[PDB]
């Protein structure tokens, strides 16, 4: 269950509002979104699988 | 739409030409020929290479 072991932390540090790399396009972040990555979500609550 | 009126607003001119115009939600394909940077809109060139 560690943040670090988890098989997301790569792609959830790329859907991140820290990351440039999604604030210099507009559709990154709705990308990021529409694949169950939300960077608006902290680090946990991203990566975590509800219900 | 069967007519359009001027109503000479100019900040609210100002507003829809930020919005529309220079700073859009979903701005159209970024140019990638040899000439061109790469940039999508005016908003992401003084963003991250200001001058």
């Amino acid at each position: 269950e560690d943040v670090r072991k988890n098989r997301l932390k790569p792609l959830a540090t790329y859907c991140s509002v820290n990351n440039p790399e999604i604030s210099f396009k507009v559709t990154n972040e709705m990308q990021c979104r529409e694949n169950s990555i939300d960077p608006t979500k902290p680090l946990a609550e991203r990566m975590k699988i509800e219900n | 739409c069967s007519i359009i009126k001027g109503t000479g607003n100019f900040d609210k001119c100002v507003s829809q030409v930020e919005s529309i115009l220079v700073a859009p939600k979903l701005p159209l394909p970024a140019n990638i020929e040899a000439a061109s940077s790469g940039f999508e809109s005016v908003d992401q060139v003084f963003r991250f290479a200001s001058s």
